RNA sequence: UUCAGCGUUCUUCGGAAUGUCGCGCAUUGGCA
């Protein structure tokens, strides 16, 4: 995992349901019905309400504890945990980890058997892939989608990633090296027809200088979300005329009103340690 | 006529489903649940899910015989352990796997623990062509339940009744090595087995040895 | 369910009675698009409707017959967050004040029936299902 | 010659599927429905289910004749309790195993809940040759049924009602470990003989230390 | 016997017109599960209603049944194949009819035109 | 520069039971 990974769980979570220290630079991410009993209990409720009324876009919900100047033992009980931040630009938005029903953090083998297919594409019943081992709640840290288009950006989406397997085959089918093989191909061909394009734009060569691609970057995977559309998909020109066909008639605005080929199709993360990170990319070993 | 009862844990390593139609499922909400037993509403492993999965996992060990078009034609010995309806060679089921219940142990450490046996798993299918998703969500069992399995073995033939638990031990650890239930290959069904006791309820066989 | 001013009823015909009502062709550009509630999209309707969706599932799962006080501070966060969405977006406001839901979660929580949430989530189903439909 | 009912009850540990027949299957309906007394429409337990059940582990227990082609050449414990047609040499049925109906309780117990009484499970048929899925849904009958099982015992040779009741006791042994109905080697069938109520109706005989 | 006739020659003959052949594509490319799917929901409702006894439809068959002709929309909605079927065969409209009668009968014959259009659809393949 | 996210999909496609027994025997009958 050479770079925070985000495998969401279907809940977005708003501004307002957590909250989120700056000067402590945490976020404690809070249920909701613990507050909003407390907020009874103590009388905030209706002045939670008045707030809302109040400001109807932004409604931080650490800036209104300051203003009732709650305790902060007060503020643990309702709770449900904190996680170390990394913003660039208090946080707009936030993507929730998958949390099986104990509640430990894992990747779904799905996940990983999805990517697997779609690299190695280029059926699948005998490569079993099972769940992840339970990895401990503190490597869950909050990240920063940024999109980087001959300039860097952030953006709102604040996403839940890991900080930076048992499998079976049938010999026939599939084997490991041929497997491994498919991948390594398949990270090549996105760094040669894809990768440069980045490389060449102003927003890349600022990436680059900060050291934001790791040294190393074998066996390289897309496993979580804000990989791109590189990812998650023939001749380099061809392709590109393709992804720009397929964007155009599904993306009517962004793409569908300007006409002309981009220098590159798609067009298109912050983390408080110096080096700049990406999004999904992580480093696989096999073992039998 | 000595039956012999096997009765033991199987243990959920990951989520477990097993599919389960005729439940009416709201917009956005689980869209294939898993089976239930309709009384205590708990997951349950059916014991029709078990020996199938045990049969085709042995059968698969020992061998096929090409152009298998169907059941009764197999190992004898998987027609001596599970049974056979061919015309005319009609073999009596040796082994009778039980629907696996919910555990009050496992359902007592999750009520202390706050937590719901079932689990929602958020899934998407995207196609490539166009990168476009299709989401989904699948029912699972929370790691960590438990199940008690209950299975009765008739002595008919007394002289292979040895091979015939080696056998049924066999399966048993194909199990442990495959998973079981609904789609496994992406990460569910995977299970454990705790052997708790065997003993000879009715009759005069020794169950010791076993 | 529950009821509305001038005697008019809540049920699912009424939901889609509401979501044809505030349905305008509007076209523009010479193109026929047709627009909900005054510029309500189908993301925002998913959003609310998973927001159902999570307690739906907690009552299904359970098997009393009388609402948890566990779901009913979920429904009290339900009331908070739909008046969180209606604040943020006027869209989103109309939506909600057409629909009376923010009104029916009342109803529902009073009435503690697991019954009456079930009848409630299927007339969120109903906005949501005809809302699709209509387009 | 005195008459003794066995009232009592019969608690489903498991799925029960007693199939039926001589009703057409609406499409993407239940394939194998359960039989129901077609008055109440309730499932039930036919006594002659229950009766070849006991009759059939009996027999097994005490030991078939080699080559036995009928049922008239078993031991003659069990002709003298379950009955037999010979040429010439007949011998009556000292037991007479009625249908168990679906108790008033488990029906009361069901009504609260809102469960329905039969269970539809659904069930598939992975083929050797191409490994395809066949759904099938059968009718079973839900974990919480209980059975009032019905049983009469003809007192004839006095001196034999001790053995006969003995044979009687290892019998529903039995049937407590084998199923009832079909289906019963996939995890069907599971019962427990848990209530009795022995006396005699008519006659003078003792029925206290039965 | 529903409304306009609206019987079980209809679903025959209406499968028939709506078939077209260039491989078999009916009402206008509607795939056997999205048919099977609705077939399921009548499956479940059908179950309920054969289970009580009363030839009267109780109120929470009705609801279900409510729940169905939204299951409908949102099917139309979701594909323009499921629309133009359930506008072809009028199934919604016949589950209108189906609540104003209030009577098991009613429902059991919209049942039996439903299974009859399953099985001549999947005939005409 | 600041602020804010927004829309997209919500399941899909197939498999919807199959094969087998289809009353048998005894008495009545036919033969003798």
């Amino acid at each position: 995992v050479y770079g925070p990974v985000h495998i969401g769980s279907g809940k977005i979570i708003r501004k307002q349901e957590y909250i989120y220290d700056r000067r402590k630079s945490l976020a404690h991410i809070v249920d909701g019905p613990n507050l909003v009993k407390f907020l009874n209990k103590k009388g905030k409720f209706t002045a939670y309400l008045q707030y809302l009324n109040t400001t109807k876009e932004r409604a931080d919900l650490y800036t209104f504890l300051r203003q009732e100047q709650i305790d902060t033992n007060d503020w643990k009980t309702f709770v449900l945990y904190t996680e170390r931040v990394n913003q660039g630009k208090g946080m707009n938005d936030l993507h929730l980890f998958v949390r099986d029903g104990r509640g430990d953090l894992y990747i779904p083998g799905s996940s990983l058997k999805g990517a697997l297919r779609t690299v190695l594409e280029g059926a699948f019943h005998s490569l079993s892939i099972s769940d992840s081992l339970p990895i401990d709640p503190k490597n869950l840290a909050i990240y920063q989608k940024i999109d980087i288009n001959k300039e860097l950006k952030p953006m709102p989406l604040y996403r839940e990633c890991v900080n930076v397997f048992t499998m079976k085959i049938n010999s026939d089918d599939w084997t490991i090296e041929k497997i491994e093989k498919q991948i390594q191909q398949a990270y090549l061909q996105y760094w040669n027809k894809w990768f440069v394009g980045m490389v060449t734009t102003p927003g890349g060569k600022a990436f680059i200088k900060g050291g934001g691609l790791p040294s190393v970057l074998p066996t390289v995977l897309f496993l979580g979300g804000g990989t791109g559309f590189p990812s998650k998909t023939k001749p380099k020109e061809q392709a590109q005329k393709d992804i720009f066909a397929i964007l155009q008639r599904r993306f009517r605005n962004v793409y569908g009103k300007m006409a002309t080929v981009p220098k590159n199709v798609p067009m298109v993360v912050n983390d408080s340690t110096n080096k700049w990170y990406q999004q999904g990319v992580c480093l696989l070993e096999f073992q039998p | 006529y000595s039956k012999i009862r096997i009765v033991g844990k199987i243990d959920v390593l990951t989520g477990l489903h097993i599919g389960g139609g005729g439940e009416t499922s709201m917009i956005g909400a689980i869209a294939s649940p898993v089976v239930r037993d309709p009384y205590s509403r708990l997951p349950i492993i059916p014991g029709s899910s078990i020996k199938g999965k045990m049969r085709s996992l042995l059968a698969k060990h020992i061998g096929l015989i090409p152009g298998q078009k169907m059941h009764n034609q197999d190992a004898p010995e998987i027609l001596r352990l599970f049974g056979s309806s061919q015309k005319g060679a009609i073999q009596s089921s040796r082994l009778q796997i039980s629907d696996a219940f919910f555990s009050k142990a496992s359902q007592e450490e999750f009520d202390k623990k706050d937590l719901a046996y079932t689990e929602t798993k958020f899934e998407n299918t995207i196609s490539r062509l166009t990168a476009v998703a299709n989401p989904r969500q699948i029912e699972r069992v929370t790691r960590g339940a438990s199940f008690d399995f209950h299975i009765i073995y008739n002595v008919e033939n007394i002289n292979e009744v040895m091979a015939d638990f080696e056998n049924i031990k066999t399966a048993i650890h194909l199990l442990e090595n495959d998973y079981l239930g609904g789609g496994g290959t992406r990460g569910n069904g995977r299970i454990r087995f705790v052997i708790d006791s065997i003993d000879t309820v009715v009759g005069d066989f020794d169950s010791s040895n076993l | 369910l529950a009821k509305t001013k001038t005697g008019e009823m809540i049920d699912l015909n009424f939901a889609r009675k509401v979501v044809e009502e505030n349905k305008r062709v509007k076209d523009n550009r010479g193109r026929q698009e047709i627009v909900l509630f005054n510029g309500l999209t189908t993301s925002k309707l998913r959003n609310l409707l998973e927001l159902i969706n999570h307690v739906y599932t907690k009552v299904y799962n359970s098997d009393d017959t009388t609402l948890s006080e566990d779901v009913r501070d979920e429904l009290e966060y339900l009331k908070v967050k739909f008046a969180y969405e209606s604040g943020r977006e006027p869209a989103v406001r109309t939506f909600i004040e057409k629909t009376y839901v923010d009104k029916l979660v009342d109803v529902v929580l009073k009435k503690n029936t697991k019954k009456i949430f079930l009848d409630y989530c299927k007339y969120f189903e109903a906005l949501v299902a005809y809302a699709k439909f209509y387009r």
